[PDB]
RNA sequence: GAGCGUGCGGUUU
RNA sequence: GGGCCACGGAAACCGCGCGCGGUGAUCAAUGAGCCGCGUUCGCUCCCGUGGCCCACAA
């Protein structure tokens, strides 16, 4: 439910930054498992976004 | 605005003192292994785990043996959880006292006008009492209100229970209230910034470094322990004093180069080298004006020594 | 977003929702990211469908790289709300994988053709 | 042993 | 004698919760309910054991 403007850094329940107008995203980090079953594959997707 | 945000004057005691580049390792000069031994992770805790589990995980994944977190976050709560690695572990004792900021989602049990809500929330700025102790609310800001939902930011003394605070707001309004969502946005010097890293980034950065050979992103994942002490008053010492204080020698006046103004007796102070390395943590035995005018005497009782004893020569 | 390893025609996305719509009350599909993934892992997934507005990305982003390893066709659809509704459930689904095709066996063979083209 | 930090709460030696 | 650093001042089992594997649902598929396996950090003062120093910064 709690969201955040990726540009202003504003906190909000809305999907549009009422400060800047950008689309907002969920304030919480993704849930993580100490087993990380798909770490192998996330990393592949991640390396591409980076080089 | 929290107390740690105050700007500090820097008084200069020895204008001529410079530092020898061949002694010590300034933060951005530490080989990555050494960067970890004295590292502090600015962690964004996920919903679900306890702060302690999160720390056990990190210890397992990065193959460490020591690591303690700062102010404990509850399982359901997310956000800023400072995590101190290895030989940096104890710096956490300097985080524990500093103020916190949260963004909270309070859900009312009755219907209240937006004006009453805000008007009433802003009574709580000041002192409060929670079951039997007395904590402080530095500020309350109501972001937005959707009927029964109230999103607000709050700034507190450490040791303040938001859950409990929300309850008291429920009661002041009469209809009652409960916390449906909490996120910590700042703990002492740790804020939500480009250093604030999730577990996925952290373990991935680790494997890019360990398995790919790219130490870069992992180095950004870790901050120097000097970070953990940015909100503290500082006294900077000459090289000739550094090995002595790392040996449990207390810091006398003649070792000072530069200090913060405003230091009062008993205050907790970081002791830094001129390369801005954290040497020790200690307690003032003089105010700032005393340390300056004086020329002999104990200025700081050294209590916790972080810097290793071989980084600087024993110039005594 | 970033997990979206390619664009998709408008008429093509509507195609995908047609198959799952069919292959459920007829064939055998598996909805929900956790089921869809088990499917790929086991290699019984014929075509994986991925919603585009999944937040956070880490939820579905392991899928496109997984399908590569398993050489299984995967397509994107606009909405996790409509992808859900189109799977016999009134919730939302970030990820579906038709294990076994229905009336849409041809329509499915048609899509692998157009994804292979989009890489 | 006294404690703290919000995270823990119950049986026993 | 004093300071600093290191180690030592218990162990086990259950419960919520959480996490994994399985199943996959009559607005939780970003995973219900059930079954199984797992799962919790450090700090501060004080006292013992040991190590390094006794250094007003030259
Ligand atoms: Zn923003």
């Amino acid at each position: 439910r709690i969201r955040k403007c990726p540009k202003c850094g504003r906190y909000t329940l809305k999907e549009v930054c009422p400060v800047c107008g950008e689309k907002t995203k969920v304030a919480h980090p993704p849930r993580f498992s100490p087993e990380d079953p798909y770490g192998e594959y996330r990393r592949r997707w991640k390396r591409e976004v980076l080089g | 605005i929290l107390p740690a945000d105050i700007k500090r004057e820097v008084l200069i005691k020895d204008e001529n003192a410079e530092t020898n580049p061949d002694w010590g390792f300034p933060p951005e000069k530490r080989p990555i292994e050494m960067h970890i031994q004295f590292g502090v992770i600015n962690l964004d805790k996920p919903p679900g785990p306890t702060s302690h589990e999160v720390v056990a995980w990190i210890k397992k994944i990065l193959n460490l043996e020591k690591a303690g977190h700062g102010g404990t976050l509850d399982p359901k709560v997310s956000g800023v959880l400072p995590v101190a690695l290895e030989k940096a572990t104890r710096v956490v004792q300097a985080l524990l006292p500093a103020g916190k900021e949260y963004v909270a989602l309070m859900h009312l049990h009755g219907d209240v006008p937006e004006d009453k809500i805000i008007q009433v929330m802003k009574e709580f700025e000041g002192e409060i009492i929670q079951r039997l102790r007395t904590r402080k609310v530095y500020y309350i800001e109501v972001l937005e209100i959707e009927g029964r939902d109230v999103l607000f930011r709050v700034g507190v003394e450490a040791g303040t229970y938001i859950r409990s605070l929300i309850h008291h707001i429920g009661l002041a309004l009469g209809v009652g209230a409960h916390m449906s969502e909490l996120r910590r946005t700042r703990s002492g010097p740790f804020k939500e910034d480009e250093t604030l890293i999730t577990l996925h980034d952290l373990v991935d950065y680790y494997y890019f470094w360990k398995e790919d050979g790219i130490e870069e992103y992992f180095r950004k994942a870790i901050q120097p322990m000097e970070k953990a002490v940015e909100h503290l008053p500082k006294v900077w010492i000459k090289d000739s004093a550094v090995a002595a204080v790392t040996h449990g020698a207390d810091l006398a006046v003649p070792g000072i180069a530069k200090l913060h103004a405003g230091i009062k007796r008993g205050d907790l102070v970081a002791i830094m080298t001129l390369k801005d390395e954290l040497v020790a943590l200690g307690k003032a035995m003089m105010t700032s004006q005393e340390m300056l005018e004086k020329t002999k005497g104990i200025a700081v009782d050294v209590e916790k020594v972080f810097m290793p004893r071989d980084w600087y020569p024993k110039l005594w | 977003p970033s997990y979206v390893k390619f664009e998709v025609p408008k008429e093509l996305a509507e195609k995908a929702l047609q198959a799952v719509e069919i292959a459920r009350d007829t064939g055998k599909i598996r909805k929900g990211t956790n089921e869809t993934t088990k499917a790929v892992e086991r290699g019984q997934a014929k075509l994986v469908i991925i919603a585009e507005d999944v937040d956070p990305e880490e939820i579905v982003a392991h899928l496109p790289p997984l399908c590569e390893e398993k050489e299984i066709p995967y397509i994107y659809v606009p909405s996790k709300k409509e992808l859900g509704a189109a799977a016999g459930i009134e919730v939302a689904a970030a990820s579906v994988a038709i294990i076994e095709p229905g009336k849409a066996r041809d329509l499915v063979e048609e899509i692998a053709m157009k994804v292979k083209e989009l890489m």
